[PDB]
């Protein structure tokens, strides 16, 4: 437009509405949803504290995000706030432990098995078939816990958190269909098989009368 | 030592028996 | 997420249009609500728990839910129902500061009706506890605070079902 | 099990990271013994220096309870 | 289960059954006949285990069967009553299984907080459970009440 | 304080502190005479708020202190005393400070345990610090007595 | 997984009921079956190499489908067929042992067919792989064990296909 | 936001909103009539903050008005102009929400990437921030500037 | 990924066949092709930068895309989409070394339009970005080179699309 | 860690020597034991709670250590010392069931000193409150079974001092 | 970490007192001073980066370190020496506003000493570093604000040496 100064005219937009927002492709959301948490020794209890709820929270599933007592695990918690092991080392022990096993091994079929082992350690959907099929001949050939001590100390594990962070929910995007697999596993596979076998519940009963 | 609340607590009791009361739903 | 300020702002954004009066008087609608709602907020963090025990009484238990058979039988499944009761009533809560409902839409309610569906969770019951906690919210927020607080419950509510 | 308590100091060659990175870079810690010759393997890839190893729990020698 | 348990381990670590998990298994076939006496025993006295472990435990506790407790009014004494017939019945799966883990998933995961939001005091809980043991204890045989009073130990300590 | 959460905040995404973050400096530093003000007020009184408020709590809950009770007894009446004391003064800390952390650190965190133990009953320890909150609140200017109150409430909430 | 004990259990606490003598009747018939079921299980682990290898020889080897063009062609695909076979020979022992076959269901049977049907692994061979392993386990386990196993053997075949 | 900002904290740590962090909002509600009326200024005086502020950057980089720079040309000039208007509508937009975060997701997050590809030197938009700044400082009533200040900083530090 | 010597030879395993003077003319030809290849990548990679900023020029800035709405339009994604251009590019380059198509579709085409629909990212304008690279690549690498350099990037806008 | 059988195996495996009689014997007293030390594990599980409530209120309560300025101050340091006392107690339970002192020594022990040393836990206090559980467990276990838990709780007393 | 405020609340409650007008003095003293402070930290963020640069202009560059065989000899090194200064800059800035040291201990100065040892990092060469940032920073902050943002330089700078 003529008679405007030519830098109003450029920032101009013509579509007006109904033209995409901030909020549109990846979203504004899932970063700043993301922290990165670092124990220190000399820090305060209730600092260290909002980080270990944090490790039971990513590798549990612990949706509340704050750990019931019998899923926590204290010479564990007690050797983290003692600094005499890592973040890294608790989470291997959190893997080893029998919670774990039952919630997540003992439910799921072994490809799926591998399938929660990413998303737990690690943040992300498994990358490849090929990746699925090594963790799968580890569970099969050795144990759940040789799987789970194969991830945290894979190279991935070690660029991504080392020994310091905690694990996030990092949805990559650098290999080929990481990303949307790492929606569908973050954002929308919420766990939807019980852990326990006993007292099924009926399907009739919805109502309350 | 708590003594300000030995002597406060004692001069509490005294003042008032809680044995009779019973619980008010309220 | 989104918020109200922010929900202006955005709106503008994509016009690529400086603040105008207009858009101002949403904000100012909004500054005058704030200092209401957080008190509100400071009332349900306090009474929480309550919340969600009258709730509970109200449409969840004394039912053959809680009996044998009952999704809610099992004291693991009860305390599993009483800890998403929680996450529902923080949110809320969350959504009313914001004044946005779109905190919910991303959080509580993606993927919630299906995974509802495969653990066999009964949508109507949740529902049911939703709306409950709503009235109870309602009586010691106030009158003023319940009206804005409703929506979000309700917004919950109709996501579940 | 046994357990090694290992000191080591690892230097960022490949990157320039920003954020805090001390923890990573001096680490005493706590290992497994089944763990430690891939841990050790791992800082010696990265051209870190591993200062120090002692047997914290276990008995040297020992044929069984190992 | 002791079956169960052992399977379990095993999926883990990627191994058939263990020499020594096979003996277990077999010891527990054995003794199997047995529990289920024991079992089938308590089912029987199970009416009067409830009401005379009902009646210590409002001895013992006043408070709850009074205004200001949980327990107070009819509806209120007949739910304390059931909860004590649901431990019990619990306690008889466990001994069939030979294990809590029956026990466990049903009742002692999220009781703290179940009981919690009910108002419910978890300790008078334990007391009841204490309670239908001596009574439960009175009607086995010595070495039949051991067996049965581990299990019913383990609620009392889970109930804590 | 507010100062320690900004700042851990801004450190964990290694940064310096946001606009935001700045302003909530300042309005807390501007606030600070009056959070010292009110804290004086609950120090000064603090001997009546506990005796009140146990008063009202033994009237509330007569079953503590009788014989079959937990509290019964002269001492032991004069732990629970005691121990309203501690928690009032809490409440002063974290008024000044602006935020929890202290308060927390203090006397929340472990807090289920230490009582469980001791067997006193926690859903009572709520109801001795909404019954201080009232008798504190009414030694407070309205403006000054809300601010006061959310601590409480906070401690209500944590227990 | 759910053991015979647990599943009688189970049927009996949905209900509600306390065990009672017919439930009691099938507990019972389980513990004779017990000290059998043991027996078996620690003949086939011993022998679980040769088990395999003699299923193979009957079906999978000299075959199509270790020729070139076939699914056991390459080193790699025969070493995970061996391997799919010790799985499904592990499972069925566990199976034995707990006298149910809900383990098979929960780790061994479930999305098994789909992941075949992408990888174009041939279903029906592997089916014939656990039936020529059947009959090589029945005669190491001896009669009265091997009915009892032949059921798990089935009960995974008749899944797999 | 402030709310934004808040609730996600709260979120991270699964707690409800702090007495802190509650007071936080109530303080931010209450500055933000002060807050509307300094954007409004801003926008009104848009046109010359813009002119004014290229101008003082021209005089401090001859160079990037030169056929060397990036500016050179009627058109570039246009352009950096127009991104001059683009970070001052972003500060109006930040001042109203009492936070950043709608300036950061916009303009500041990718910045450095888009200018490289551009091939523009970023210390001289960081400069014709600055330059925005001084201008605005004017307009402004010397609280107004303190406030408006901050904002202007950030940007000024987020791309240097 | 595959290249052309090692699809010759996979060809020729499944069939089981050992290497025929056929068989040996496709290695030839490639062979015979690959020294111009490498001089092409070499060049690709020395002027990336550029051959970004000139294909950006030529279709996506200057645009509707940029201006505010658009879903160019602020820095997060404005870098967002050179950094995808980038990866189109590396890829190609990849592909013309290899004298493959293949490892496109394995790395670069899967998932690639779906992902493209959730963002709401257009399909046309990213193949139009796609098209300009490639005639800058051409003009850089040379005729010869151009000739090999075009079918791959063909091959991705013909996935995109 | 190591149990007394396996104590056993241990020392006449470095030998290399077969089992022998006087080995046997010594097997031979750990299994007439066995039965009193499974039924004082069984005591002390029970009544947990008690002896750890009964030992702090000899020693630790009402104390200095338990007012201000003292290690047991707050609520978190209380809760930290009831947790090492319940720590203990397993602990010593374990070793009691095991007839080994070898795994106080793997996990309790190793460490501790220093540790409480560095965080300014009293050592004697520490010690005091094993003493008191030791008398506590004494009473409930009976006179056969108090011979043998005590010396595991001395144990543990001497490893700290 | 701990401010000024938190570090009379710290120092109170070991004692167990209650809060005093002497002590309620030096909290006063802290909230006078934290206008300035808040102003100053605004200053040395905006100016971080030119802060940098002219400490290292005045020692760290135009000397032997940058010269071959000099610490900061290589880009990887001078990248890395000029991000350890970003981190002692943004650090003294968060202890000024703190009022407190203790965050420097905290997460600064522990292990540096270490870690620089074996790094090989001359600390005299960083100390001198650290001292030319606090007059660079004294001149953009003003007199006021420099003698508080001093001693926290001076604080590092002890610590590293
Ligand atoms: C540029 C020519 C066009 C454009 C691009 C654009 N892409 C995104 C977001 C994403 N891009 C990808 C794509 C890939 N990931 C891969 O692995 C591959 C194959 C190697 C590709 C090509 C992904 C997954 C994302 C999302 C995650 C991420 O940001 O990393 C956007 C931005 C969306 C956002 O909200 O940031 C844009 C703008 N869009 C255009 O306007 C051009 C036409
Ligand atoms: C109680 C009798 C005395 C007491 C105890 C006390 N301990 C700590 C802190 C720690 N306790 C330990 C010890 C262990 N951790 C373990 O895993 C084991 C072996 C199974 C033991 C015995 C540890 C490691 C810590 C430090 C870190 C942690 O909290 O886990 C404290 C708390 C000190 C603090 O402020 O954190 C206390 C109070 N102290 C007393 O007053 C009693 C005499
Ligand atoms: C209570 C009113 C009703 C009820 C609840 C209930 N939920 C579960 C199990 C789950 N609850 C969830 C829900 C969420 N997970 C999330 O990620 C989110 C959103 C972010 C929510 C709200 C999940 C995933 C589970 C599964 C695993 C888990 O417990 O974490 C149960 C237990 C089901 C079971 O069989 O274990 C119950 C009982 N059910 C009722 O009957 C009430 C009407
Ligand atoms: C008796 C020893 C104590 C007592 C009991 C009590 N319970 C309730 C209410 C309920 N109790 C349960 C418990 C269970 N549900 C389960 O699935 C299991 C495990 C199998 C248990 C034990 C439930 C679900 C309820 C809620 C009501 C319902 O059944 O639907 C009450 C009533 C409290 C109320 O207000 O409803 C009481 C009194 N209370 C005591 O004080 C005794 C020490
Ligand atoms: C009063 C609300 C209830 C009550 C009181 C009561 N308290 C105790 C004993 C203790 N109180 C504490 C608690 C604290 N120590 C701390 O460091 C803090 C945080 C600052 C607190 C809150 C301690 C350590 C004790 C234990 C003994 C001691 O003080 O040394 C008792 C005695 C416990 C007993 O069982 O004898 C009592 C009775 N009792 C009630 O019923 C009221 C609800
Ligand atoms: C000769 C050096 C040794 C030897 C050979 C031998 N092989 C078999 C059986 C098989 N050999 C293979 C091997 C391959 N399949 C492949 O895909 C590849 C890579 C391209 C190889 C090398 C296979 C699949 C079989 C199984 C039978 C079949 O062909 O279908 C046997 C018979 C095994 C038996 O015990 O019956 C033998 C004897 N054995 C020796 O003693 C030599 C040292
Ligand atoms: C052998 C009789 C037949 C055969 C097998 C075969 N399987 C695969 C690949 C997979 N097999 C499975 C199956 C399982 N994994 C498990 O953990 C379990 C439960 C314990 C089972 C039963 C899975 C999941 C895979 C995929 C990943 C993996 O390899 O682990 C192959 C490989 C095919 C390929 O190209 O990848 C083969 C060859 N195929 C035959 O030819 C026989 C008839
Ligand atoms: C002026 C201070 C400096 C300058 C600017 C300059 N920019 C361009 C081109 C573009 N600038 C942008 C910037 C933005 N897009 C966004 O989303 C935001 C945040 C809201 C910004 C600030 C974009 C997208 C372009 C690309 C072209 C287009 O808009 O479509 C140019 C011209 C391009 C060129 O390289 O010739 C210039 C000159 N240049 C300087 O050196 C000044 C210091
Ligand atoms: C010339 C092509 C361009 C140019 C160069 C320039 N460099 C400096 C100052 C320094 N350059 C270096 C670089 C290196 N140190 C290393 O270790 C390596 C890798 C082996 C390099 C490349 C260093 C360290 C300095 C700092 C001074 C010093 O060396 O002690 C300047 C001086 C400017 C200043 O000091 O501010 C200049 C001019 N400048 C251009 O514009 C040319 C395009
Ligand atoms: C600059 C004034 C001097 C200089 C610095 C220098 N540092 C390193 C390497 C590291 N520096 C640190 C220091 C820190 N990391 C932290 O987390 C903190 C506290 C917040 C500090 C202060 C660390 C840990 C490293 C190692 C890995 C990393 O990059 O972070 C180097 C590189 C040495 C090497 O070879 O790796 C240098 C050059 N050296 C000088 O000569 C200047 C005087």
């Amino acid at each position: 437009d003529m008679s405007r100064p030519m830098f109003l005219e450029l920032g101009r937009s013509f579509k007006g509405a109904d033209g995409q927002s901030v909020e549109v492709g990846v979203g504004t959301l899932r970063r700043q949803l993301e922290h990165i948490y670092r124990i220190a020794p000399d820090a305060t209890r209730s600092e260290k504290d909002v980080a270990i709820n944090a490790i039971y929270r990513q590798v549990l599933d612990v949706f509340a995000g704050i750990p019931p007592s019998y899923l926590r695990l204290s010479e564990a918690e007690s050797k983290l706030k003692n600094n005499e092991i890592s973040v890294r080392e608790f989470v291997r022990r959190l893997g080893r432990s029998e919670n774990y096993r039952k919630r997540f091994f003992e439910p799921y079929s072994s490809p799926k098995v591998v399938e929660l082992l990413t998303k737990h350690f690690l943040g992300r959907a498994p990358i490849s078939q090929q990746e699925i099929s090594t963790y799968v001949q580890i569970l099969g050939t050795k144990g759940l816990a040789a799987a789970v001590d194969a991830i945290v100390e894979s190279p991935e594990y070690l660029t991504i958190f080392n020994e310091d962070i905690v694990p996030y929910r990092r949805y990559p995007t650098l290999p080929a269909g990481n990303y949307r697999a790492s929606v569908r596993v973050n954002d929308e596979e919420l766990i939807s098989q019980s852990w326990s076998s006993l007292s099924p519940t009926y399907t009739g009963y919805q109502y309350v009368t | 030592s708590l003594g300000s609340w030995l002597d406060a607590a004692r001069d509490l009791i005294s003042q008032n028996d809680y044995s009779q009361k019973a619980i008010e739903v309220e | 997420m989104q918020d109200a300020i922010t929900a202006v702002i955005n709106n503008y954004d994509v016009q690529g249009k400086y603040l105008d009066g207009a858009a101002l008087d949403k904000l100012k609608a909004y500054f005058t609500t704030g200092a209401v709602r957080v008190r509100a907020a400071a009332v349900i963090s306090s009474n929480a728990t309550t919340i969600i025990k009258e709730a509970a009484a109200k449409a969840l238990i004394y039912s053959d839910l809680t009996r044998p058979g009952g999704n809610m039988y099992t004291t693991r499944r009860y305390a599993a129902c009483i800890r998403d009761m929680d996450y529902f009533l923080r949110y809320a809560t969350y959504a009313m500061l914001a004044g946005d409902p779109s905190i919910l839409d991303e959080r509580v309610l993606n993927g919630l009706k299906e995974t509802y569906n495969s653990l066999g969770v009964p949508i109507a019951a949740t529902v049911g506890g939703i709306q409950a906690m709503k009235e109870v919210v309602g009586g010691l927020v106030g009158p003023d605070a319940a009206k804005e607080a409703s929506i979000y419950f309700d917004y919950l509510s109709s996501g579940l079902s | 099990s046994r357990y090694f308590k290992v000191t080591a100091c690892i230097p960022s060659l490949k990157r320039v990271r920003t954020g805090r990175e001390l923890q990573n870079t001096f680490f005493t810690k706590l290992v497994p013994y089944e763990n430690w010759f891939t841990e050790q393997q791992r800082i010696q890839k990265a051209g870190g220096k591993v200062l120090s190893v002692k047997l914290f729990t276990g008995v040297q020698g020992a044929n069984t309870g190992v | 289960s002791v079956l169960t348990k052992a399977i379990v381990n095993a999926d883990a670590e990627a191994r058939y059954l263990s020499p020594g998990e096979l003996d277990r298994i077999k010891s527990f076939v054995a003794s199997g006949e047995r529990r289920l006496r024991i079992a089938q025993t308590l089912t029987e006295a199970r009416e009067r285990i409830v009401k005379q472990a009902g009646d210590q435990l409002f001895q013992k506790r006043p408070d709850v069967v009074s205004p200001g407790g949980n327990a107070y009014g009819e509806k209120m004494t007949a739910l304390c009553l059931r909860d004590l017939d649901y431990y019990l019945r619990l306690v008889t799966y466990g001994i069939v299984a030979g294990d809590v883990t029956p026990i466990e998933e049903i009742g002692i995961i999220g009781v703290k907080e179940m009981y919690n939001s009910l108002q419910t005091p978890i300790p008078a809980v334990a007391e009841g459970v204490r309670a239908m043991k001596n009574v439960a204890t009175s009607l086995l045989s010595g070495d039949d009440a051991a067996e049965a009073g581990f299990y019913f130990d383990y609620l009392v300590g889970a109930m804590q």
